[PDB]
């Protein structure tokens, strides 16, 4: 099947066999919870449709990928201009992974939902991780070899310690999902806003961040070895706050 | 009559390229179609221009 | 829709055909007599319209315009005879053959000044409708693709006075108008030149197939 | 008040166009033909009386008065063939081109000594409504002031007659009037010398601006 | 009293005493006169709010002043953005016109709203306005003697002849409202959409045009012998159709 959401509409959805992270639907902040007493009302549909990033090459190299929310939908029209317009702002989202091979492939994928997914740097030392580094963008992040700038501010490579000093394989205790290319070929999240308040500055703080590490490496005896891996997120009750004049 | 700045677009576009087994055609056709609604109507016929006759029609 | 009714798009009224008559001195007879076959399927435009289905029937209204030129020596009153010869009946071959003065036959006398002359036909065929393409055969087996039960009859005319013709050119547009119409199976438009009557037949000599699709340099850039 | 009812005050019928067509020898085709495009701002009182509103809607009827008159040589008899093009259909180039027999055009066949010819004319706008003025522009950013929507067709005419032809003028004066008429946002009435079609426009080169206001040598005395 | 319209509020327009423009009163698009059948809805109450422009010196020596709708409000935030992001647009408005003087000052302006103002060009022979001039933006049209470029484009000056070849004294024909000193000291017109279609291109096509006429000098025996004219324009029932994708 396909869901439309919008002007927006992907096929090969299906049915919904996804995953809603911590068993909590997104949600519109309900007054009692919200922070300057109660705002008369936040009802816009026009931020909720899907944003489909371009697709990831997945060959038998890749070691993982990540990027960050809200930071991925930064350039996204109406969402990213919604949250660089504005002081505040909060959003579920609705996360949809999958990607194209046939019956004579073989791997797997683990599409892990982070919250709060604290990155470790690089080096050793006292260094942290660079402002540029945790937002790329829609672009991501790529597990590469080679060697990149500002070192003592890039984030660790080590994909299989989550990017946190944890034991990947551990990393199931995360809202996720298996991709085994011989049963499924796609994964579906659906989660809800998650922060210790109400909202928050988009620009500096990334609630969730969404990983996706080869669990099985990608097998196949095809011409082209390598398959695509599409993802399309859309904002699920996306609220704003301190709206300020644009164009200016 | 066509027009270019009062008239739409139809763009098609790889968000991924074909992906294919072994021993598969590496490419493959796409088919396009067009018709109208229910909506659909015209009005005040003229000659269509489509068609222009400059030839003998020997009987 | 209604402007998009079969009665709309096919119902409107063109000239099928122009006839020229001149007077000839020589002889009184000659050939001053002029006989055509009816047939819708003269004029492109009309044909390709027409050619948009398969089978269709209806009845006729033809509607005459008579222009009269005196190059000199007056002759300013002239009567014409037009007749409508049916189906299967004989045609004139002299301008006094007796065809003339049938009554079987339907003539409509014009005298200048006076209204155009107009007329209705009956759906004339001896099969359910007219075809507008036939993929058979004649009898003999030759001349396939023309249907004989197709036939409409011929439109006749004649310079009826006598010796006040100082050599005048007649000249009789006649329109034709379907009324009631109905058609079927609706077929896709002429692409090509038509070259024959009669026949689907569109390669020219020493000229290359043409369309209607132009062509474009890329495909991404509309 | 029902003599200033907006169909009293534009529905009569007034001279829009004066279309001349003289016999020329040299080429058969020529420029017999003539074509116009109907527009009812060509005349300075018709239009001032319109642009008294913003918008106008209404049917139209059209009446020729055709005036022959031959210089020598007789040519008494010849038949003339009005045609009207509408908006967006193919307007004739040639005495002989298509358009003079194609049916999505309208014909209307005038022989001297019959009756003056007629027709009616539907809202032909792809609008609401007329525009009277326009403070818009062009798709290309130019010729602001005149509208597309406005267009109203052409009015051809072309004789039919072959040899007859003994270079006679022929005078067409064309007759329009507004009905059922619909009018909305009156305007000032235009003061000015109009210079230009489909523009405000009213400075004129080397004389100063003359107003309908008298000027009085004292405002005490009336 | 004050008018609070969205995040924005006059104050000074007190009563109800304005004139509503040929009667009808601004209005939504039914789907009866809709162009392709009907759309879903046209709810937005985002670009319904005051826009105020800088305020014109009125001297002794004042002419008039013309702007044209939408055209002036081309740069006003949402509104603005709205027109330029869709192909097709349609808004009736409401135009507050307001001036600070005193009871020492004297002198009379004639506000009018004018529908398809076509102006007329400066020059005679074969010429035409030009775009750019009839498109001057938030900034207005001044009655000016000083000579200006591509002169063959320039619109006439002859604001007593109403800048198109009528008289002005006449120009009470259109809506209108006089603002005599002594007396009131702004005024007010609501204005519905008005065309021969339902939107239009609001680009190239000004459906209003407010003109302001010096009926009257204005004088004084103050230091600074000038007053301040203060618009506020507010669009009414603002619909556009044919949204495109903004910050590509």
């Amino acid at each position: 099947i396909q869901i439309t959401r919008g002007d927006s509409t992907i096929t090969s959805q299906d049915v919904a066999n996804a995953i809603v992270a911590y068993g909590v639907w997104p949600h519109y902040l309900s007054s009692k919870d919200a922070s300057a007493i109660d705002k008369p009302s936040q009802p816009d549909t026009s931020s909720n449709r899907f944003y489909t990033l371009r697709s990831v090459t997945w060959s038998s190299s890749s070691k993982g990928w990540w990027w960050k929310l809200p930071d991925a939908l930064k350039d996204m029209g109406i969402f990213g201009e919604n949250m660089f317009y504005h002081y505040l702002g909060r959003s579920g989202y609705t996360i949809h992974v999958q990607c194209n091979a046939s019956k004579f492939h073989q791997g797997t994928l683990i599409v892990a939902l982070i919250p709060e997914h604290q990155i470790a740097s690089a080096l050793h030392g006292n260094v942290n991780v660079g402002y540029n580094y945790t937002h790329p963008g829609e672009t991501g992040r790529e597990v590469k070899a080679e060697t990149r700038l500002n070192p003592d501010l890039q984030p660790t490579e080590e994909y299989w310690l989550n990017f946190d000093g944890t034991l990947l394989g551990n990393i199931t205790i995360f809202p996720h999902q298996f991709i085994n290319l011989r049963s499924n070929n796609s994964a579906t999240i659906i989660a809800p806003y998650v922060n210790a308040v109400p909202m928050d500055s988009m620009r500096s703080h990334n609630n969730w961040s969404l990983v996706i590490i080869p669990i099985c490496p990608l097998e196949t005896s095809s011409a082209i070895n390598t398959i695509p891996i599409t993802i399309s997120i859309s904002p699920m009750c996306a609220e704003f706050s301190g709206a300020r004049a644009k164009r200016q | 009559s066509p027009g270019r700045s009062t008239s739409g677009y139809i763009t098609c576009w790889y968000q991924t390229r074909l992906v294919i087994p072994p021993q598969t055609p590496p490419t493959a056709r796409l088919l396009c179609f067009v018709s109208g609604c229910k909506d659909f109507c015209l009005r005040m016929a003229r000659d269509t221009n489509l068609h222009l006759q400059s030839g003998a029609i020997a009987q | 829709r209604d402007e998009m009714s079969l009665e709309s798009f096919l119902g409107r009224s063109g000239c099928i055909h122009e006839s020229k008559l001149e007077v000839t001195l020589a002889n009184y007879n000659k050939e001053n007599f002029t006989v055509w076959a009816i047939n819708l399927q003269e004029m492109a435009q009309i044909r390709r319209k027409f050619e948009l289905f398969t089978y269709t029937r209806f009845d006729s209204e033809i509607t005459l315009v008579p222009c009269i030129s005196a190059l000199s020596q007056d002759i300013g009153h002239i009567t014409m005879q037009y007749m409508y010869v049916p189906p299967g009946a004989p045609v004139p071959n002299s301008r006094d053959d007796y065809a003339w003065q049938s009554g079987t036959n339907a003539s409509v006398f014009w005298q200048h000044g006076q209204a155009y002359p107009r007329f209705s036909l009956p759906f004339l065929s001896v099969a359910s409708a007219y075809y507008m393409f036939y993929d058979g055969y004649d009898e003999q087996d030759q001349n396939y693709g023309t249907a004989n039960t197709n036939n409409m009859g011929s439109l006749c005319s004649r310079i009826v006075t006598e010796k006040h013709i100082h050599k005048v050119h007649i000249m009789t547009r006649i329109y034709h108008k379907a009324k009631h119409v109905k058609a079927w199976c609706p077929r896709p438009p002429r692409a090509l030149e038509y070259t024959r009557a009669h026949r689907t037949n569109f390669k020219i000599e020493d000229r290359s197939i043409q369309t209607a699709i132009v062509t474009r340099p890329i495909i991404t850039t509309a």
